[PDB]
RNA sequence: UGUAAGUGCACAAGGGAGCUUGACUGCGAGACGGACAUGUCGAGCAGGGACGAAAGUCGGGACUAGUGAUCCGGCACCUCUG
RNA sequence: AACCAUAGACUCGGCGAAAUUGCACUACGAGUAAAGAUGCUCGUUACGCGCGGCAGGACGAAAAGACCCCGGGACCUUCACU
RNA sequence: CCUGCAUCCGGUGAAGCCGCCGAGUGAUCGAGUGGUGGAGGGUGUGGGAGUGAGAAUGCAGGCAUGAGUAGCGAUUAGGCAAGUGAGAACCUUGCCCGCCGAAAGACCAAGGGUUCCUGGGCCAGGCCAGUCCGCCCAGGGUGAGUCGGGACCUAAGGCGAGGC
RNA sequence: CGGGGGAUAAGCUCCGUGCGUCGAGAGGGAAACAGCCCAGAUCGCCGGCUAAGGCCCCUAAGCGUGUGCUAAGUGGAAAAGG
RNA sequence: AUCAAACUCCGUGAUAGCUGGUUCUCCCCGAAAUGCAUUUAGGUGCAGCGUCGCAUGUUUCUUGCCGGAGGUAGAGCUACUG
RNA sequence: AGAGCCCGGUACGUGAAAACCCGACGUCUGUCUUGAUGGUGUUCCCGAGUAGCAGCGGGCCCGUGGAAUCUGCUGUGAAUCUGCCGGGACCACCCGGUAAGCCUGAAUACUUCCCAGUGACCGAUAGCGGAUUAGUACCGUGAGGGAAUGGUGAAAAGUACCCCGGGAGGGGAGUGAAAGAGUACCUGAAACCGUGCGCUUACAAUCCGUCAGAGCCCUCGACGUGUCGUGGGGUGAUGGCGUGCCUUUUGAAGAAUGAGCCUGCGAGUCAGGGACAUGUCGCGAGGUUAACCCGGGUGGGGUAGCCGCAGCGAAAGCGAGUCUGAAUAGGGCGUAUCCACACAAGAGUGUGUGGUGUAGUGGUGUGUUCUGGACCCGAAGCGGAGUGAUCUACCCAUGGCCAGGGUGAA
RNA sequence: AGGCGUCUGGGGGGAACGCGGGGAAGUGAAACAUCUCAGUACCCGUAGGAAGAGAAAACAAAAUGUGAUUCCGUGAGUAGUG
């Protein structure tokens, strides 16, 4: 019975070529009104997951 | 214990009964029921390299040279006559050991045939030659046109 | 394959009740009662073995002070003397040559009381 | 514990797949270089036998590496560089 | 000294007066504490501005509270796809 | 409150029962501790083995407490939802 | 324990069991010795385990105490002479006494199937012993034109050709 | 040890302490007594030297030495006060 | 012989954040009952605390000296509020 | 009592009255040759309540969402070759096809039965519930549930005969190798109950042992009557020490629970080219085969597939660079790593040239993990299908039953 | 319509395998209505030794491509869906 592969995982991580794990930051999609203009520039892009959460999120990826 | 006949009810009572508290009449902690962890039936086949399997044989074959265990017969005895008496007498001259092995081509019946009865004496078409029954035996007699059509076979 | 625990259990069960042999009640004659007390037997044997030390200098002790007391001298200013004098033979000795040499054991009381101190009480 | 945790409380990539996605092999004119000392003339047939790229793979040709040898280049795409690298090299490259 | 307390402000951040919307765009070298994501500051570059002759200051409010993830959907624009 | 008879309880003959059961040549006064000790400290008493009687203790036997709470069921009611 | 390979032991006694004597730092070991037995085993090196018990108010089988203790299943109650036989208060004969008698008696239908008789014995059973038995063995035994049913008729109800 | 809740009560509860121990720790010491004092168990020895505490007998070691207090079994249960 | 929803075969080895049990040996090393969060408090994720290996290996710790900012203990009031 | 040459038979040969089925060889049945071949313009045909459309539901990844296709029901309802339907709404241009009628073997799925074979599968609490009276006895009026019971020996030669006795049972003498084989019959352990022998105890406060320890008794040596010895054994009068086992507990010898004893039975395994990690063997810029064929056989073929070989970007794309962006202007990702050489600040490092140059992939051991109940066992309750009103409730048709004595309406 | 006479066929059983319908609840989401369990158990009507399906109103996309149906391995746990 071939492994299954988290769905929502798989649709919100991204590996890249030497094989870190990167995502994206929340608090944007809506409601940025008082949200000065410095404050969704550092919040856009994207970052390295932190080392504490990679055991756990790599299981998934591969299932 | 899923399997077995019988013990579709709880025995009796659960409170009030005093004896041991028990569920099903075939648990396996009864006498006559299943078992945890019986044995199942499976299948044992092994995947192997074939260049792996073929290192193994030549690796025999080329220590069974370095030792001097080879030897060629154009043909075992006078054909279209069965004879095990001839058949032994030759092995004999040509060797003393306990065991040995012999290859003779799948069209020829002859020598098989007079070949079978000698207790240390396995037989097996060219084609089949395996390392168990290389190891198996101490030497190996080789047809001429037997070992004419392996080398000619494996060296193209 | 099937196997039947036959002859592991039964060998560990023979010598246990072999070495168990020698007790009272129900402790000689079951196999699964046995052994708790065998291990309390063990551990009492272990402890005892050290205990013997202080049992035999106790003993030593108590008839070397019976000794000296007999020859009108305290066991303490006797083991002074016998330092002061810096012979070095054991409670051992000198107990086994009172119950057998009452001469020598005199000589060595002497000898002691002679390399006593002048006063015992001095401040030096 | 019952919290929400990070595969469910965080926002999904950036876009969508494009199924139309049309990819070629990578070849390096270094690496051809390299295994052709003679030079000549270069095709999908001699590569595939030389196992740089998969046989049935579309083709094309990337010039990051340095060339010293004269060769005649059949692909399905080529890149500036490699381009005027063959130039330069005293040869020519023709496109299906 | 708008809104509680503390920390401060008598040189002003207290009050008065003239002009004007930087309560911009594109960026960010490095740090702050945090199990996780949330939170805070920042020199300096370019465009085009404001005030001021100049030097110079301005990426909201003397400071610390006035708020809310995910999914789904609406609206304008786009050199994306179809 | 007293007395008398019947069936047991008592000895003799025959057949022959159940619950429980960690162990035993299983005292007590004052203490000591998971706070109430036959089984630990100090001290006092006490020939070995039986039979007929009395039931304070051995937290005596009986049913994984009904009373309380936690978790999960069942039934019931309605202007709780569908 | 079962297995591939190479070896050795065995009706001149192989496997378990019960001792003696010893031995390793452990789970233990003895190609060292004694009794019982009669038919397969050990060492070396590989592969595979249903491969190691004291407790779950565990389960199958056997056996401990209470115990030679309680009871021996009512509201009537036995006694004597003789007989049988090895054994008799409990079996057979005879004579006294008591009890029941709208039943502790005489029968029908329903209900069981050989408990009925003759002949045999008393390792199983009868709450004790049994010559006895509703114990068993072997044989025998059930006679309707008129008694109860069917061949005579019907009810509450069931089946149901067609049909809905 | 320094603190809050409490009646400046609990063998109560809630904090902080490059704090000890028990929990996961035998021996000796205080009669017994996990959380106190000394002291960290590789094994054997019929050997020596010591910490804590003791030296009338139970019970090994001093009815030790020199200078002073006690009349209450104070020694071997506690305060205002007399 | 059981009824606030009878009995038998099956779905069926119904399912438990809950109670119980889990066996032959030796050598080395050796824990926590804390913080954050939680339809969460006797559950569970992360952090700290252990072991094995890999890489840089004294960067760890104690003492002496040197440069550093605090607002407790204390103390004080014609130095501010009482 | 372990057999190639003792017997049954195995290699090989033969072999059937009758019948079976297959295959091949023979009267008979029937279309066509009154008919076939290549061209042309005109008039008719190519499967009816169907296709399509509208509403309500199904199953295709599509869980009404824009909803393509197939299909169930209800209304409406079309055309015949420049006709019609299909290429995920739809229009236009292209491309394919001709539904509304019917048959069609071969590649595939399975064993109640019969024939022939195999077991690194079980050996009487295992093995199918069933090695014997077997779905029997037994339990339940019903559906139904569901038991335990092998080994004498070469043959019975199953102990003639005599004795004690009612028998049961036993002793001699014989059978036989054994009778320590006597139908209760192989090998015979522990709980359990014994008889004989040696030691010890009736003034004693013991989780019942250990360390010392006189006497008595048995034994091995040297020496003599009993006395020592690098001696062993059993008993123990008497002194010191000494709070069971497992669970769960911060905390228990406990008066927190489990254990009557004994022999058996009962527990981290398996399946998948799965995943991560870690050793082991070949190959090396390749590795690697499925399904399937030929071999009584594990062997030989089989390029269809999967991973590294270049990455960035949601994309049109580009490429040792790439996206953001008006910006060579900084930033995010990547060019194995390093050394050396030059340029910058020494804002920690970056920017340009040259080298050695990169290691992954198949089998397999082991720890964990994924999907199956996955360490073991453990309820109140739900649904489907079936069984009961012989007691108990009510009713229906049909009989029987009530001993004696008082009270006195119309 | 119905009624007579005469011929031809059918009423049940069978371990598994097929075709077309009907068709449930335990359980996961730490609950649960959507889902999943599952078109599973069971039932119904059905024949055979096999059955069903079957001769394009089929795919693909500018290749001058395949050419009835069925069954396996890949195509991939990807394009999607919740
Ligand atoms: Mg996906
Ligand atoms: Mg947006
Ligand atoms: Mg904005
Ligand atoms: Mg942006
Ligand atoms: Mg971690
Ligand atoms: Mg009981
Ligand atoms: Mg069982
Ligand atoms: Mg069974
Ligand atoms: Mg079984
Ligand atoms: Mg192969
Ligand atoms: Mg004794
Ligand atoms: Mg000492
Ligand atoms: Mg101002
Ligand atoms: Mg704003
Ligand atoms: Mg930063
Ligand atoms: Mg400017
Ligand atoms: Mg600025
Ligand atoms: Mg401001
Ligand atoms: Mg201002
Ligand atoms: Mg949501
Ligand atoms: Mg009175
Ligand atoms: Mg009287
Ligand atoms: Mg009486
Ligand atoms: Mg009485
Ligand atoms: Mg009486
Ligand atoms: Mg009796
Ligand atoms: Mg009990
Ligand atoms: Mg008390
Ligand atoms: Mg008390
Ligand atoms: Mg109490
Ligand atoms: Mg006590
Ligand atoms: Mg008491
Ligand atoms: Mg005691
Ligand atoms: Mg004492
Ligand atoms: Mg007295
Ligand atoms: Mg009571
Ligand atoms: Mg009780
Ligand atoms: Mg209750
Ligand atoms: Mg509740
Ligand atoms: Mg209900
Ligand atoms: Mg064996
Ligand atoms: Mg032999
Ligand atoms: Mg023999
Ligand atoms: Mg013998
Ligand atoms: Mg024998
Ligand atoms: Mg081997
Ligand atoms: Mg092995
Ligand atoms: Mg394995
Ligand atoms: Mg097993
Ligand atoms: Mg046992
Ligand atoms: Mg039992
Ligand atoms: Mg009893
Ligand atoms: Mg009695
Ligand atoms: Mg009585
Ligand atoms: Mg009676
Ligand atoms: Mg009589
Ligand atoms: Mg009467
Ligand atoms: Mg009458
Ligand atoms: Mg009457
Ligand atoms: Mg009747
Ligand atoms: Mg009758
Ligand atoms: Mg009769
Ligand atoms: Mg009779
Ligand atoms: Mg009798
Ligand atoms: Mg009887
Ligand atoms: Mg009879
Ligand atoms: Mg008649
Ligand atoms: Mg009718
Ligand atoms: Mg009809
Ligand atoms: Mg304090
Ligand atoms: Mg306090
Ligand atoms: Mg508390
Ligand atoms: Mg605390
Ligand atoms: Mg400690
Ligand atoms: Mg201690
Ligand atoms: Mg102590
Ligand atoms: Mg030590
Ligand atoms: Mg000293
Ligand atoms: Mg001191
Ligand atoms: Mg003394
Ligand atoms: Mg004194
Ligand atoms: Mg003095
Ligand atoms: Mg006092
Ligand atoms: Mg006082
Ligand atoms: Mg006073
Ligand atoms: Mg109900
Ligand atoms: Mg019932
Ligand atoms: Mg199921
Ligand atoms: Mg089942
Ligand atoms: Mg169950
Ligand atoms: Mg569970
Ligand atoms: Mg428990
Ligand atoms: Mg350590
Ligand atoms: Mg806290
Ligand atoms: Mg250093
Ligand atoms: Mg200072
Ligand atoms: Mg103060
Ligand atoms: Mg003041
Ligand atoms: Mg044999
Ligand atoms: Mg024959
Ligand atoms: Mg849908
Ligand atoms: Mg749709
Ligand atoms: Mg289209
Ligand atoms: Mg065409
Ligand atoms: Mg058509
Ligand atoms: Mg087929
Ligand atoms: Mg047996
Ligand atoms: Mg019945
Ligand atoms: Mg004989
Ligand atoms: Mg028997
Ligand atoms: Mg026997
Ligand atoms: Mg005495
Ligand atoms: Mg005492
Ligand atoms: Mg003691
Ligand atoms: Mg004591
Ligand atoms: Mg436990
Ligand atoms: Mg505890
Ligand atoms: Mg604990
Ligand atoms: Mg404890
Ligand atoms: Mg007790
Ligand atoms: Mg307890
Ligand atoms: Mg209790
Ligand atoms: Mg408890
Ligand atoms: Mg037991
Ligand atoms: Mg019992
Ligand atoms: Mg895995
Ligand atoms: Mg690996
Ligand atoms: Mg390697
Ligand atoms: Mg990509
Ligand atoms: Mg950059
Ligand atoms: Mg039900
Ligand atoms: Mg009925
Ligand atoms: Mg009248
Ligand atoms: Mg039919
Ligand atoms: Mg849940
Ligand atoms: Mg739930
Ligand atoms: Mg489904
Ligand atoms: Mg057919
Ligand atoms: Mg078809
Ligand atoms: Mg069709
Ligand atoms: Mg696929």
């Amino acid at each position: 019975p071939k492994a299954k592969t988290h769905s929502g995982a798989s649709k919100r991580f991204r590996r890249t070529g030497t094989g870190k794990i990167v995502r994206q930051k929340a608090n944007r999609r809506h409601l940025l009104e008082h949200k000065p203009t410095k404050r969704t520039r550092r919040l856009d892009g994207r970052t390295t997951v932190s080392a504490a959460d990679n055991s756990r999120i790599n299981k998934l990826l591969n299932g | 214990r899923g399997e077995v006949s019988g013990g579709g009810k709880k025995p009796y009572r659960q409170k009030g009964t005093g004896r041991a508290r028990q569920g099903s009449t075939r648990a396996p902690q009864f006498t006559g029921g299943g078992t945890v962890h019986g044995p199942k039936p499976r299948d044992y086949s092994q995947r192997t390299p074939k260049k792996m399997i073929a290192a193994a044989l030549r690796g025999a074959l080329s220590d069974r040279a370095r030792n001097d265990r080879i030897h060629a017969v154009t043909e075992l005895v006078e054909g279209q006559t069965p004879s095990t008496k001839s058949a032994k007498t030759f092995l004999g001259t040509l060797t003393e050991n306990k065991k040995v092995l012999v290859v003779i081509g799948r069209t020829d019946e002859v020598g098989a045939k007079s070949v079978r009865n000698l207790p240390g004496v396995h037989v097996i078409s060219p084609d089949q030659l395996n390392t168990y029954d290389v190891l198996n035996a101490d030497d190996v007699v080789f047809s001429v046109e037997a070992l004419n059509a392996y080398i000619s076979a494996n060296s193209k | 394959a099937r196997v039947k625990r036959a002859l592991n259990a039964q060998k560990k069960r023979r010598t246990v009740l072999k070495a168990s042999k020698g007790y009272r009640g129900q402790r000689s004659r079951l196999y699964r009662k046995a052994k708790e007390q065998q291990l309390h037997s063990l551990t009492y044997a272990y402890r005892d073995r050290r205990a013997r030390k202080g049992e035999f200098r106790k003993l030593w002790i108590s008839r070397i002070n019976a000794a000296a007391r007999a020859n009108d001298i305290t066991y303490n200013r006797l083991i002074q003397g016998l330092k002061a004098a810096g012979v070095e033979v054991d409670r051992k000795n000198l107990a086994e040559l009172a119950v057998s040499d009452p001469a020598a054991f005199t000589a060595l009381v002497d000898v002691a009381r002679a390399a006593l101190p002048e006063d015992v009480n001095a401040p030096s | 514990g019952g919290q929400m945790p990070i595969h469910m409380r965080l926002p999904k990539l950036k876009g969508f797949k494009n199924r139309f996605r049309t990819e070629y092999q990578v070849v390096n004119v270094g690496d051809i270089n390299k295994a052709f000392p003679q030079g000549g003339t270069v095709g999908v047939d001699e590569l595939v036998a030389k196992g740089l790229v998969r046989k049935n793979s579309l083709v094309k040709v990337l010039g990051d590496g340095k060339l010293t040898v004269k060769v005649d280049v059949t692909a399905n795409k080529f890149s500036g560089s490699a381009r005027e690298a063959i130039t330069a090299a005293g040869g020519s490259a023709t496109e299906l």
